């Protein structure tokens, strides 16, 4: 018999000022860091939060709920230590992984890439990929950005919350 | 007068 | 449109005359005891405004006045002309001291400082420009209008001056910065009169089109009063909240600024030996207490209109018509 | 999917690339190249930024009058808050504002008419060891006898003017023929 | 007319003492380029320098980006014309009278817009991180005092200078005439056409030896090598394989240690 | 002629008011005359 | 609870409210000269007092001598900036 | 106006349609992108370049 | 709107009248008034609230103030400069009450006395530590040291006094042995500031090392009296004599630092929780208002700089 | 116009530009810079010219008008179905929701140029033939029971009392032509 809903829902759905997306939770590699995201998607915490960053091939970054890139904290409180496992590696476009100021300082921003970066691997907790959506991911790469990669119109994380699958409509 | 704290540069 | 409220009717009662060309100015002294007026008999006239009586004649202009402002700071009052000049005048002498040089063409509206001590002044050459009233100094030139101005009204908070144009444009200034940062381009004619309401963070401008009004500071746009389609050059607005516009055709519309309904029209009669063109009108003011109005007239005669009171409210009334 | 190594961007469907496969992969032409023009974008309020030409070439003014919410009568009989004038403490702090700026501006404009800096450089090569320079600032000393140093009649066009606002107006009466 | 609290200068110009005294202006001397009147600095770049000045106003040296007085670029220290060939910038910059000083003007106000980090749109938004490492390879890495610090001693050329010990002025062998690295104006310099400096650093660096890959269409197989001796100090296979794996697909991989 | 008095029309483009940006790739088009 | 980076600061942050640092990735586009703190178009440029007889000691002694203390902020180790073999000697 | 949309009523008119290979199109594209609302974002350039621009050179 | 947490008219005050670099800074105990002094040689006194206005300045001095401290009953305003000289100065007259004058070199720091007969501590250049009382020409105690004493206080009881110099390891002085009782040993360059605890139990101590050093100056400790060390300030090369205060409730200690930044510790983990910029050179004292979360700070930049906190 | 002949192009967008500095209302130059960019084949250029005018001057039909004009010329039709759809945030009064309509007819579309007549009497309604030219519409391709429906629709929206009896009459001589005549009598 199926397993009951609960916390570790394989995808968690984003629905934003750009499209909706989709990411696929890798529960076997970071499950700290993936309920990290599962959680604070379920407390609304990126609820009404911006991509504060954007870089054209290379990397959409969001999840501050000031737009700053200092702001954030984890479910644990601050900081919490990184889950790498080199299984994984920023592999291509559509990588999904959590970004940190420094080793085992994950917060609750997190980053896609859009390019392979493996000179990257081991810096950065991998813990997912897009799902679908990735035209929307391409769509948001090529908005230019002032020499501070802050878009001059923002895109706004309206909703998040994990689900059961990866359908988008 | 009142003021503000003028932010300076880092290394 | 939402629930007139109910004014009473104007009626009229002077003619002033004694300008011996037509009257393109009316500006209220802050004391309410007397106005000026300016002609294109190239002469300021100062009327006494509870008699009538006329006591000035001020003759320094050179070919036309019109523009009259009475400041509410300084015993001073403010005059320009199509003669290109800006004049200060002083009262405590009655004599000129200032000049105002820059304008290049014909100046049309000028406008007073609420609490700086600063001037406006539009003109012809698509211009207006900043003055320190007490330097001569120039120090702004609001070009961004790309034909001729003719209104500013000036304000103490942002947008602290707020200029009209022939381009058929609204532009909001800041005053600090000398940028603009609004153009209100909803009007299809020229822009001829503003008037910021006494008592409301909103502001009425008027073309042949529509009178608009607009909310400050941002200037976003609220119901258009309509159906007055003669070219107008005159909006006052009243502390209760009347505004009146007045028609280069000579016909005058009351209305309501709340709904923006119209509860006059008067059609005024030229005097003696002038009737089918001369009839217009270019200029109006309240008094102080908001309780007259004077409108200047292209029949060379100074009018002023007064509140009938007499059985007026059972009579007259407005119902709902949403 | 460990077994199976993706080749083309058919293989990865809709979905991003695998970090699993150790393999460079490139689900559209991200990253398969090298890296001027404004990008089609949605708003906040779902619709998409057509009108976002209006806003090139300006300051982010109060001119977004691009929309026709804006064009539109907005409430009659309003509900009075924003619409009150503003109080006595806004027309004391604005005035202020409004002189202390054109004073400083009107001493040097009349003139027309230690002290230190410590500079970081963010060229890292540097003076010797040090990220920052400490330097001193004299003023050449002005000899009262020189005249104007240079000719300064130059005239050329009037500055362009700040790019067009939207026009705005009601539909056309047409009054075709008898008008 | 332009004014601002301090210089657009290199390290160079300034470079060997972190503690500097400098003359400042109001605006008092026209600018090389544009002829507007701008406000100059005058400093000596530590002992045995002599007094440099700024030649071009700020807003010539924002739309090159580049020292305003050596004039070469801000971020590698190269003239204008290796940087503007690399970019692909053309000679875009308008020339004549009314031309630069319009095109200025209008710089000016956009750069006012922007916030005064930024040289103009088109070094500042520049994409190509392959032209971009192209100049940085030949830019060179540290600063050259030499051509900061002195004039030569004229006097001493004729062979009389009654001054010598006393001198400031070098007494050293000139360029010589022949040598077309002495003729460059400013003009061409700054514009960067027929910059001698210039071409000598474009002729090395299309000298520069670089792979091209061979005629037979089908190899795909790369020889690599000074991969070190064998032992702790020899790269594993994940080191090869966790990097190259970036680019593509390897179908074998083979070591020979 | 050797002249300074005008700007010289030809030599460059005059007053040059470059086109905005706007959502197309106007680098894509090309052309050619002939 | 961060206050970002303003031309003044009206409300007395801490410390773990300004200088906590910006989090994630940065570029590889533009290396150790561009990364940098800037406002003028090469530098950040803000002005300064000093002791000026201190100041005036530091630029005679690496104008004759090749070495300095160092006048950065925070200089860390660094006390010393010149021929350091000579400082130390 | 009254004459121009009399060349656009006369042009359009005149305008024999692709509709065979327009209907090709509605197959594959034409659901997602080629139906839009004002407020959707066609995606790809359509720039079919030279039997179209020496179409609308000629006309 | 926003939190606030003090009668000051705006979270932070820009003061603005010195001319002279600001050495010392202080305020008076009942917390109605601070002043503040350096190179300027005036003393300029300010209100702690509203438009803080100039009320007072008092000249006299014409050798620079080193150091500048109120007596405990803010009856009147101790201070020291580089004219050799002590004065003490009345608060409501103005004037200077005494100006002790034994001192032959630069007298570089001062306290008064807590409790008790009002005694000055002070030390010089001339390497003495001498304590001064109000009804004597003559000096109570000199202590002669061989190194130049830069930084002088007494103990809550005012019968030990420390002092710290040249020497960077402290001649604490006992007052009924005149001996040395014991030394603190930890600064490796000089010390540029001492400053006893409200509760008397600690001293902090500020070096050119960019180090300060808190010690247990109780009479019994089991072992080494070093509690622990604060950095992240800085000394530069103008070798400041840069001040240190103690919050008036222990939790957070303050010192000077050439770097511009406002640097506050927690006292039991030594991180820092305040890094407040706004000044444009070296920060040459700081010091807490005693009864509100004020705090003072006066640097190299002619500037006065007031501001409010959260001390938690 | 001199310059683009030349293949000089390059300056001809700087003259169309300057030119728009002085005028921009400048509907004559407008049209002038678009056709010279179409006859070029810049049609990237092209676009954002219309893209720029529409914008600065929405309420000039002959933009719109140009402007879809081009795109279907081109075949963009999707692209030319967004300025359409772009055009009627507009509100544009009869003529541009009659000429979109009359597009998806020549695509033959017609269930989506129902979707425009609705949306054309939800702004327009007000206006008695354009309840009358959609029930034409309707009944001209076969759909009857929509023709019935938009007539006792429009006499509903009407009302009782105010009768716009030429939707009356008009509604009747439509059963006429059923052969209702039942209803139509009645
Ligand atoms: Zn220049
Ligand atoms: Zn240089
Ligand atoms: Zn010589």
């Amino acid at each position: 018999m199926p397993a009951p809903i609960n916390d570790q829902a394989p995808y968690v759905i984003l629905d934003t000022t750009m499209g909706k997306i989709a990411l696929e939770l890798y529960w076997n590699h970071a499950p700290r860091t993936c309920q990290n995201f599962s959680q604070l998607a379920k407390r609304n915490y990126y609820n009404g939060t911006i991509f504060h960053r954007i870089i054209a091939d290379f990397m959409i970054q969001g999840g501050d709920p000031t737009g700053t890139g200092r702001g954030g904290a984890s479910i644990y409180g601050d900081k919490f230590s990184d889950e790498i496992d080199e299984r994984l590696k920023h592999t291509g476009a559509g990588i999904l992984s959590m970004a940190n100021a420094g080793p085992n300082t994950n917060g609750s921003q997190f980053f896609i890439t859009l390019a392979p970066t493996q000179h990257l691997d081991g810096k950065h907790t991998i813990f997912g990929r897009v799902a679908a959506g990735m035209k929307v991911i391409a769509n948001m790469g090529r908005v230019d950005t002032d020499n501070h990669d802050r878009p001059k119109i923002e895109i706004r994380i309206l909703k998040a919350y994990p689900s059961e699958s990866s359908v988008l409509s | 007068k009142p003021g503000g704290r003028g932010m300076p540069a880092m290394p | 449109m939402m629930k007139p409220k109910w004014h009473a009717p104007w009626k009229l009662y002077r003619v002033a005359s004694g300008h011996t060309g037509w009257v393109r100015a009316v500006d209220v002294e802050p004391g309410n005891q007397w106005f000026a007026s300016g002609g294109a008999d190239r002469i300021i006239k100062i009327w006494d405004l509870a008699s009538g009586q006329l006591k000035l004649s001020l003759t320094g202009h050179i070919s036309s006045v019109r523009a009259v402002k009475v400041s509410p700071r300084h015993p001073f009052l403010f005059s320009g002309g199509e003669d290109k000049q800006v004049k200060c005048w002083d009262l405590e002498y009655n004599k000129v001291i200032r000049h105002y040089h820059g304008h290049l063409s014909a100046v049309q509206a000028l406008s007073v400082h609420p609490s700086l001590d600063v001037l406006v002044t539009c003109a012809r050459d698509s211009t207006a420009r900043v003055w320190d009233m007490r330097t001569k100094a120039q120090v702004h030139c609001f070009a961004g209008h790309t034909n001729t101005v003719a209104d500013v009204v000036c304000q103490s908070v942002d947008p602290q001056v707020i200029t009209a144009s022939h381009d058929a444009t609204v532009r909001l200034w800041d005053l600090a910065a000398g940028r603009s940062m609004c153009t209100l381009t909803h009007h299809k004619k020229s822009v001829r009169a503003l008037t910021i309401h006494p008592r409301l963070n909103m502001f009425a401008s008027a073309s042949p089109d529509n009178i608009k009004q607009w909310k400050l500071p941002k200037g976003e746009f609220m119901q258009n009063l309509s159906g007055h389609n003669a070219i107008i050059n005159t909006l006052s607005s009243n502390d209760d909240g009347v505004v009146v516009s007045g028609a280069d055709n000579g016909s005058l519309c009351f209305w309501d600024w709340r709904s923006g309904f119209c509860f006059q029209k008067i059609q005024t009669k030229p005097q003696p030996g002038s009737i089918e063109s001369e009839a217009g009108i270019y200029a109006s003011c309240f008094d102080k207490t908001g309780l007259r109005l004077i409108t200047a007239e292209a029949d060379k005669t100074i009018k002023m209109y007064k509140e009938d009171d007499e059985a007026t409210e059972e009579s007259h009334p407005i119902v709902w018509r949403p | 999917r460990t077994s199976f190594r993706p080749r083309g961007p058919e293989d990865f469907g809709d979905g991003g690339a695998f970090p699993e496969i150790h393999v460079a992969q490139f689900p559209l032409g991200l990253g398969l190249g090298d890296m001027n023009t404004l990008a089609l974008q949605y708003g906040t309020d779902g619709k998409l930024q057509h009108d976002a030409i209006a806003r090139i070439g300006h300051v982010k003014d109060k001119v977004v009058y691009s929309k026709l919410n804006d064009m539109k009568a907005k409430t009659w009989n309003e509900d009075d808050d924003d619409i009150q004038k503003p109080d006595d403490d806004a027309v004391i702090d604005a005035t202020e504002k409004t002189r202390m700026a054109l004073e400083k501006i009107v001493n040097s404009k009349v003139a027309s008419a230690a002290q230190y800096i410590r500079y970081t450089p963010s060229q890292q090569n540097g003076a010797a060891g040090s990220q920052q320079r400490i330097i001193r600032m004299v003023e050449e000393q002005k000899d009262p006898m020189e005249p104007p140093k240079f000719k300064i009649n130059q005239k050329i066009p009037r500055a362009p003017p700040s790019p067009p606002a939207p026009v705005m107006h009601s539909p056309p009466r047409k009054m075709t023929a008898k008008d | 007319w332009e004014d601002s609290d301090f210089p657009i200068l290199c390290e160079t110009c300034l470079g060997n003492n972190p503690y500097m005294r400098m003359m400042k202006d109001k605006y008092g001397r026209e600018c090389k380029i544009c002829e507007r009147p701008f406000t100059t600095f005058r400093w000596q770049p530590g002992k045995g320098a002599r007094y440099k000045n700024t030649e071009l106003c700020q807003t010539c040296a924002k739309v090159k980006n580049v020292c305003q007085t050596c004039m070469f670029d801000l971020e590698y220290g190269l003239p204008v014309q290796v940087r503007d060939h690399e970019l692909q910038i053309a000679d875009n910059i308008p020339k004549q009278g009314a031309n630069r000083d319009f095109f200025l003007q209008n710089v000016e106000r956009t750069l006012g817009q922007g916030d005064g980090t930024q040289p103009i749109a088109q070094i500042a938004n520049n994409m190509d991180q392959a032209a971009h490492d192209r100049l940085r390879r030949m830019g060179r890495t540290q600063p050259y005092y030499k051509r900061n610090a002195p004039h030569i001693c004229s006097f001493f050329v004729k062979g009389e200078c009654k001054r010598g010990e006393e001198c400031p002025y070098r007494h050293e062998k000139p360029t010589d005439p022949d040598d077309p690295l002495s003729r460059q104006n400013i003009r061409d310099r700054y514009y960067g056409t027929n910059d001698p400096v210039a071409e000598k650093i474009l002729n090395r660096a299309a000298a520069a030896p670089t792979l091209s890959p061979p005629a037979d269409t089908t190899i795909t197989t790369l020889y690599i090598g000074n991969l070190g001796p064998s032992g702790a100090q020899q790269v594993t296979e994940k080191d090869l394989n966790d990097f190259f794996y970036q680019y593509g697909d390897i179908r074998c991989l083979r070591v020979l240690t | 002629k050797p002249k300074r008095n005008q700007i010289d029309y030809s030599e460059e483009i005059p007053f040059e008011k470059h086109v905005p940006a706007g959502f197309h790739n106007p680098s894509e088009d090309r052309y050619v005359v002939e | 609870i961060v206050d970002p980076k303003t031309k003044e600061i009206k409300s007395n942050p801490k410390f773990d409210q300004l200088f906590k640092p910006e989090s994630g990735p940065v570029n590889h586009f533009k290396s150790e000269q561009q990364r940098s703190q800037k406002n003028t178009l090469t530098g950040f440029v803000e002005p300064a007092h000093l002791n000026e007889f201190h100041f005036n000691r530091q630029i005679r002694s690496f104008d004759t001598l090749g070495y300095a203390q160092n006048p950065t902020a925070e200089s860390g180790t660094t006390h010393f900036v010149g021929d350091v073999k000579k400082a130390e000697a | 106006e009254d004459m121009t949309l009399r060349q656009h009523t006369r042009l359009t008119a005149a305008l024999d349609p692709d509709l065979d290979s327009y209907k090709k199109m509605r197959e594959c594209v034409g659901g997602e992108q080629f139906y839009p609302t004002a407020d959707t974002l066609i995606h790809g350039n359509h720039y079919p370049t030279t039997a179209a621009m020496d179409k609308l050179t000629k006309d | 709107t926003a939190q606030r947490f003090s009668n000051l008219m705006a979270p932070t005050m820009v003061l603005l009248g010195h001319e002279g670099e600001i050495y010392t800074g202080a305020f008076s105990p009942d917390g109605t008034c601070l002043a503040t002094s350096g190179y300027d040689q005036k003393i300029f006194f300010w209100n702690v609230y509203g438009e803080c206005e100039n009320f007072s300045t008092i000249k006299g001095h014409s050798g620079a103030v080193m150091d500048l401290k109120f007596t405990t009953d803010s009856s009147s305003l101790v201070s020291c400069g580089t004219d050799k000289s002590v004065r003490v100065w009345d608060m409501e007259t103005g004037t200077c009450a005494r100006r002790f004058r034994t001192h032959t070199d630069f007298v570089n720091a001062v306290h008064p006395s807590r409790r008790g007969v009002t005694l000055v501590a002070s030390a010089s250049d001339d390497g003495t530590c001498r304590v001064h009382d109000m009804r004597t020409k003559e000096p109570v105690k000199t202590y002669t040291n061989r190194y130049q004493q830069t930084a002088v206080t007494f103990n809550d009881s005012s019968d030990q006094v420390i002092s710290g110099g040249i020497d960077n390891v402290l001649k604490v002085w006992d007052m009924r042995r005149d001996e040395i009782t014991y030394t603190l040993t930890g600064h490796r360059d000089t010390i540029t500031g001492i400053s006893l605890s409200p509760s008397g139990k600690f001293i902090i101590s500020n070096s050119m090392d960019c180090t300060v050093r808190q010690w247990d100056i109780r009479p019994f400790v089991p072992g080494q009296r070093s509690v622990g060390v604060f950095a992240g300030h800085n000394h530069n090369f103008e070798k400041n004599l840069l001040k240190c205060s103690w919050s008036p409730c222990e939790r957070f200690i303050t010192a000077g630092s050439s770097d511009r930044f406002l640097y506050v510790w927690e006292t039991l983990s030594k991180k820092i929780v305040y890094k407040l910029p706004g000044h444009m050179g070296s920060v040459n004292c700081t010091d807490f208002h005693p009864k509100e979360p004020i705090m003072l700070s006066c640097g190299s930049d002619k500037r006065v700089f007031l501001g409010e906190i959260d001390m938690s | 116009k001199w310059e683009e002949s030349i293949g000089e192009i390059q300056r001809a967008r700087s003259v169309f530009e300057r030119a728009l500095d002085v005028d921009h209302r400048s509907i004559s130059i407008w049209l002038q810079y678009a056709e010279m960019e179409m006859r070029c084949k810049q049609i990237n250029h092209a676009r954002n010219v219309f893209d720029r005018a529409i914008t600065i001057m929405p309420r000039a039909m002959q933009f719109w008008l140009k402007y879809s004009y081009m795109e279907e010329v081109i075949e963009n039709i999707p692209g030319a179905r967004q300025i359409f759809e772009r055009w009627i945030e507009w509100e544009p009064p009869e003529q541009a929701w009659q000429t979109y309509i009359n597009f998806e007819l020549r695509y033959k579309e017609i269930d989506r140029a129902r979707s425009v007549y609705q949306r054309f009497l939800h702004v327009h309604g007000i206006n008695v033939q354009n309840w009358i030219k959609y029930a034409k519409f309707e009944e001209r391709n076969g759909y009857i029971g929509n023709a019935r429906a938009a007539y006792e629709k429009a006499m509903e929206y009407f009302g009782e009392e105010d009768i716009n009896e030429t939707v009356l009459v008009a509604f009747a001589l439509f059963e006429e032509r059923q052969k209702e005549h039942e209803r139509a009598r009645g």
